[PDB]
């Protein structure tokens, strides 16, 4: 059973640091591209970052470019998202998302409203 | 073979003749898949099927809009279309990254890897107005816009700001970078700047499909 | 479905007459059409056949060359051009529809017919050409054939027809075992090669008439002499 | 977090309880249960027939109950009924919508069904007085594309849609008598049981549910795949089924054991399964992959017993006759092949 | 000895090509219609043309009767003309597919392909058997059978070459922001290097008299075209699709 | 009540009775062995009896 349990979210003052972890179970981690998505309140789902099966290819949105860094560790079957210099625009619940198919470079329908291979969420709220 | 078996065989032969007539009708028709966002404005350009006619060539455009937001399965049915028409909203910078991600997924899709994409940056007038105003800045959603200068090949339209040229060509070069990052020449991206009042989009689709199939014939004849 | 025949009438022995068969209620272009005649004192006799799309035409040896057949699918009309008639041609000509595919029911519909009066074959024999029966009692009627109709493909091409007095005949059994549409289960078809029988259970009204057996193995179509079920 | 915490926790425990129950019931794996039987050897199946009338890729096919007539749907928007024995085209049915992703052959043989991106199941009468195949009932009410449709009887049909729902219809009234809900993603396939009192459906949530047709409820839910399930097929016994997913693995789930019994995959197979089927005895599990080749799996030993190579594009559909004489395989190269 | 190898290469290759096209429903793509016409022409070259010539060369005695040679020469002229006109047809098909792809989708149909093949073979038979029904005839026959189709193919392939090179340079520019020569030269070089010396010496003999070009040289040139007929399957069927069909055919 | 249906479905699935996997595998074995003779794919029929 595909289970994506992710945690690490809490109340942090602006400009702080936060590490988000996503423990993945029920599938072979090393053959799936992994994604980070968020849903700021009052808005819809949006993509944040992705990392290839091995980790050579990594991309991020312009908003989170240079401050968010995503790393995967296939040994423990987990996904990381180290966040630095948090801003009040970054308050959102963060989901950990997986490509629908293995050995592929096209995460389709990851940011959909009801995606099966997506975690519950961590409420990451940054305010002063 | 009995008399009835012979008659059944004949009937099958007439069915095959009708199938050949349908083959003649069907091969000459070029199929185009219309994708875009809710605000993309692709309606102007359930299933909303369109059939237009340019220079005696039959085009059949399909705008699937009766499904859910999950399109990883029903999009494989269009593995054999002539081209995929991708419509984006150039003015909305917030959803520009979503459009880029959709374009990347379509480009790198195992089955849509052989399909060329006609790119229609739709709301050029809105983009120009937004750039001229101080409503928002591209660099917020795309910090690389700082270190980017208008391409040498960029042809501005008369009476247009250089900053509008910078914005529109950066938006077009994001898609172009995604498209030429892979694919090794099996399929190509065709970028176009569009307006809501534009009437030459049919001619653009005609020319770009002509180029697509010309390159397909060259590749199948081993002429590159 | 409705088939309309016209053109029958008083014709001299030396002359010509064109027979028309108008189609209404079915895809006339996808059906193979037949012409089957019947003299006042004689059973049915197959005269000609034009296939769907006019791709194949067959004629009876008695009128081979003498007659011509054709169809007009756009107009949904069937034509039989007859030249140099004979005194033996006095008969009611029936326009019959038949579509051929796996599991189809050929000879399903027969036109009302037009009456025309003139001033290497499989023989089918129907024993007991005139018998009296009583309603409410089962009956058995058997027609046998010179050559076995089974084609080694489980296809004993025998067909049963019911000509009630005053109307065209209708198909009851096709392939010797399959009941046609609109035909009640009381009818039963069975038999083997070169010997077939028709079984009726609980005889009732609308069954009085003449029961014909017809072979469709090969095209020299031949019909039995008639059984004449009577009360 | 009120509901978001309480319901999430109760579920999390319930899932742990199910997992513990499956672990307790897992007395011994089927593989060892059958580690002593003779190898089924190699089943070399040669292309006996090749039906070539379709104009584009073939999405689906279905066999008649008589194991001789078959229907097939294609991208050209046409439905063709074949006589497999003689290659004859019994019928060619033009379709209003050319994106039909499924077709169904009524068990009585009177009707045929078709549906796709138009979100409508269309029923075509074959035995009509007019002599031409005419559409009789257009079943509307689904809000997504129709992945699959299967005839319960001459008046009832079960369809699965990409709106995360399966429905039981009534062709007479044209309305849904039952709607089956619970799937998270699109339902890509459905398989009717031999007794037809219940059916299973594979969705894009990597799970397959067993629905009781009468009560309209999900009796059981099976997990174990990690990618969208594309193919589903009920075991001939009716107490098990097999699923084909994009993980490139096939799994056999037992209704009574409520868990996967065996995974049919190899390390070098990296292509998802588009269709699966069983034989009459349920010993061979034929699976059509994206690698253009169909594999024949020993359903009891997990070792590949043969390859149905010969198709020059994706094997979209694959079905076995009710009498088990042949296997018809449709692919995206516009050709149907019959193998014996 | 090498002539036997050429004969068996011709017959095997062209029979295999014909068999593959006929039995593979996926290869019947309208242009294989011309390919199978050319393969038939080359097969009859290897069967009823080259064996008598090889036997005559390796053994002075003419294997065919005195009357048989007068219809064996008209099988030579028929088959060579048909092969060259089919090569021209294939060039024209490539031109229409590359320069007008959208319209070519239905510009040349099955009716047009089977009319063009029939017209090619009818013209070949007419040119071949016209003598049955000299210097002017040799000139006119060589112009109709070789020089006119050669000029047509040169114009056609020049246009295809400029189109292909423009598209290649455009593509390289497109991909570089962030071979037609080999293929066309192969196609034209085989056909030219094989049938141009013979049809040039033909005009030379016709104009300056038979004494100018010696027989053995004439035989050698005609025996170079036969090599062309052998080599035709190699160059018009080197596609992954054709190779798949050949592999599937010859494995089993 | 968004997850109330999910928790109710999980409870309903938990309510069922699960038999031993060894027994299920043995039953599948029994069916496959009993019906092996009538499987044309398993043991190919003679070419005379093959309709194709
Ligand atoms: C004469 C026999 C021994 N050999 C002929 C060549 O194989 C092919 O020659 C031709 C092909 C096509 C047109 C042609 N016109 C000619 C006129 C004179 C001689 C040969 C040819 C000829």
């Amino acid at each position: 059973q595909v289970q994506l349990q992710e945690s690490g979210g809490g109340l942090v003052q602006p400009g702080g640091s936060l590490r988000l972890s996503c423990a993945a179970s029920g599938f072979t981690f090393s053959n799936y591209k992994m994604n980070w998505v968020r849903q700021a309140p009052g808005k819809g789902l949006e993509w944040v970052s992705d990392i290839s099966q091995s980790g050579a290819s990594i991309s991020y949105t312009g908003s989170v470019k240079g401050r968010f860094t995503i790393s995967r560790d296939n040994a423990k079957n987990t996904l990381y998202l180290q966040m630095n210099s948090l801003k009040p625009e970054d308050t959102a619940v963060y989901y950990c998302a997986r490509c629908p198919a293995p050995f592929t470079r096209d995460c389709f329908d990851v940011t959909s409203t009801t995606y099966a291979y997506r975690g519950q969420g961590t409420q990451v709220t940054v305010s002063s | 073979l009995s008399a009835e078996d012979k008659a059944a065989v004949e009937r099958s032969k007439m069915i095959e003749k009708q199938l050949q007539k349908d083959k003649q009708v069907y091969r000459a028709t070029h199929r185009l898949l219309l994708l875009g966002a809710d605000n993309s404005g692709k309606s102007t350009i359930g299933i909303f099927e369109t059939k237009f006619q340019v220079d005696k060539v039959n085009f059949h455009m399909f705008d699937v809009g009766g499904q859910r937001d999950e399109r990883r399965k029903w999009i494989q049915c269009f593995n054999d279309v002539t081209a995929i028409i991708f419509v984006v909203d150039s003015s909305d910078y917030n959803r520009l990254q979503e459009a880029l991600n959709l374009f990347k997924s379509i480009w790198n899709n195992r089955w849509l890897r052989t399909i060329s994409v006609i790119l229609f940056l739709n709301k050029q007038d809105l983009l120009a107005e937004k750039v001229l105003a101080g409503k928002s800045k591209i660099e917020d959603y795309f910090p690389e816009f700082a270190r980017y200068t208008t391409p040498e090949d960029a042809t501005p339209e008369p009476g247009e700001d250089p900053r509008v040229t910078r914005a529109k060509y950066f938006i077009r070069d994001e898609f172009l970078r995604i498209s030429t990052a892979s694919g090794d020449g099996r399929h190509y991206c065709y970028p176009h700047f569009t307006c809501a009042v534009d009437t030459e989009n049919a001619r653009r689709i005609f020319n770009d499909c002509r180029d697509i199939i010309q390159r397909m014939h060259l590749r199948q004849y081993e002429l590159l | 479905v409705q088939l309309v025949e016209s053109g029958g009438g008083l014709v001299q022995p030396g002359g010509s007459r064109k027979l028309s068969c108008s189609a209404s209620g079915f895809a006339f272009s996808s059906f193979g059409m037949h012409w089957v005649r019947q003299a006042p004192e004689k059973g049915l006799e197959w005269v000609a056949y034009i296939s769907s799309g006019s791709g194949t035409i067959y004629y009876a040896d008695t009128v081979k060359g003498r007659f011509t057949i054709s169809r007009d699918d756009p107009k949904n009309t069937l034509f039989l051009q007859m030249t140099s008639l004979r005194s033996e041609d006095t008969a009611m000509y029936y326009c019959v529809r038949s579509i051929y595919y796996y599991g189809s029911s050929p000879f399903d519909f027969w036109g009302q017919g037009t009456t025309l009066t003139v001033s290497a074959d499989i023989v089918m024999t129907q024993a007991t050409s005139s018998v009296p029966v009583t309603p409410g009692e089962s009956v058995s009627i058997s027609c046998r054939s010179s050559k076995s109709l089974l084609h080694s493909n489980g296809n004993t091409y025998l067909y049963w027809f019911l000509q009630r007095p005053g109307q065209s005949p209708q198909l009851l059994i096709y392939r010797m075992s399959n009941l046609a549409s609109g035909v009640p289960d009381r009818f039963s078809g069975s038999g083997s090669g070169t010997a077939f029988t028709l079984t009726i259970s609980r005889l009732e009204a609308e069954d009085v008439g003449v029961y014909y057996c017809m072979q469709h193995l090969e095209y020299p179509l031949t019909f039995g002499a008639g059984t004449k079920l009577e009360l | 977090q009120s509901e978001l915490d309480q319901l999430r926790q109760e579920a999390e425990q319930l899932k742990n309880q199910i997992r513990d129950a499956r672990k307790a019931c897992a007395d011994a794996t089927l593989s060892q249960i059958t580690n002593n039987i003779d190898p089924v050897g190699r089943i070399q199946m040669r292309t006996r027939r090749t039906l070539r009338g379709h104009l584009a890729k073939i999405y689906a096919m279905h066999w008649g109950t008589d194991s001789r007539l078959l229907v097939s749907a294609s991208q050209d928007g046409k439905l063709i009924i074949w006589d497999s024995y003689t290659t004859n085209k019994v019928h060619a049915i033009p379709l209003r919508s050319s994106w039909v992703m499924t077709c169904a052959y009524a068990p009585s043989g009177n009707y045929v069904a078709c549906g796709g991106l138009d979100n409508i199941c269309s029923i075509y009468n074959l035995k009509t007085r007019e002599g031409n195949v005419r559409v009789s009932r257009e079943l509307a009410g689904h809000t997504g594309y129709l992945s699959c449709c299967r005839f319960l009887d001459d008046n009832q049909i079960v369809t699965s849609s990409g709106d995360t729902t399966c429905a039981l219809w009534d062709i007479e009234t044209g309305q849904q008598t039952t709607t089956f809900t619970g799937h998270t993603g699109d339902v890509m396939s459905l398989s009717l049981a031999p007794d037809t009192r219940l059916f299973v459906s594979g969705a894009c949530d990597a799970s397959a549910k067993l629905w009781d047709v009468r009560e309209g409820m999900c009796r059981q839910t099976f997990t174990g795949h990690e990618s969208d399930i594309n193919a589903i097929c009920f075991f001939p016994n009716g107490n098990a089924f097999a699923t084909g997913s994009d993980d490139a693995t096939c799994r056999l789930f037992d209704l009574r054991a409520d868990q996967e019994l065996m995974t049919y995959s190899h390390d070098n197979i990296i292509c998802g399964i588009t269709s699966v089927s069983f034989s009459k005895s349920g010993r061979l599990l034929l699976a059509g992959y994206d690698d253009f080749n169909c594999n024949v799996w020993d359903a009891l030993k997990a070792d590949r017993a043969g390859v149905l190579a010969g198709h020059d594009n994706r094997v979209s559909c694959l079905g076995v006759t009710d009498d088990g004489m042949a296997v018809a395989t449709g692919s995206w190269d516009s050709f149907l092949k019959i193998w014996n | 000895a090498l002539l036997a190898l050429a004969v068996l290469a011709t017959v095997g290759g062209n029979l295999l090509v014909i068999v593959a096209i006929a039995w593979t429903p996926r290869l019947q793509t309208m242009t294989n219609v011309f390919v199978t016409s050319l393969a038939a022409a080359d097969l009859v070259m290897g069967l009823l043309v080259v064996p008598p010539a090889a036997t005559l060369a390796l053994t002075g005695h003419w294997p065919l009767g005195a009357t048989g040679c007068e219809l064996w020469t008209s099988v030579d002229v028929l088959c060579v003309t048909a092969s060259i006109w089919t090569l021209c047809a294939l060039a024209v098909d490539r031109y229409l597919a590359v320069t007008n792809p959208l319209r070519y989708g239905a510009l040349v149909t099955k009716r047009c392909a089977r009319t063009a093949v029939v017209l090619v073979w009818v013209v070949s038979a007419a040119v071949s058997f016209a003598p049955i029904m000299n210097m002017p005839y040799v000139l006119l026959s060589s112009s109709v059978s070789f020089y006119l189709p050669l000029l047509v193919m040169l114009f056609v392939y020049a246009r295809v070459f400029v189109v292909a090179t423009r598209q290649l340079r455009l593509l390289r520019g497109e991909l570089g922001r962030f071979r037609a020569l080999c293929t066309l030269g192969l196609i034209m070089g085989t056909f030219t290097l094989c049938w141009l010396p013979f049809f040039l010496a033909n005009v030379l003999r016709a104009l300056g008299g038979p004494s100018l070009v010696p027989g053995p040289a004439f035989l050698a040139l005609n025996w170079l075209g036969y090599a062309n007929s052998a080599f035709n399957p190699l160059i018009y069927c080197r596609s992954p699709d054709f190779r798949s069909a050949f592999r599937r055919l010859l494995c089993r | 009540a968004q997850a109330r249906k999910l928790v109710e479905q999980l409870k309903m699935e938990a309510n069922i009775d699960r038999i031993k996997v060894s027994k299920a595998a043995a039953d599948l074995m029994a069916y496959c062995e009993a019906h092996a003779k009538e499987d044309p794919l398993l043991t190919p029929v003679p070419a005379s009896e093959n309709p194709f």
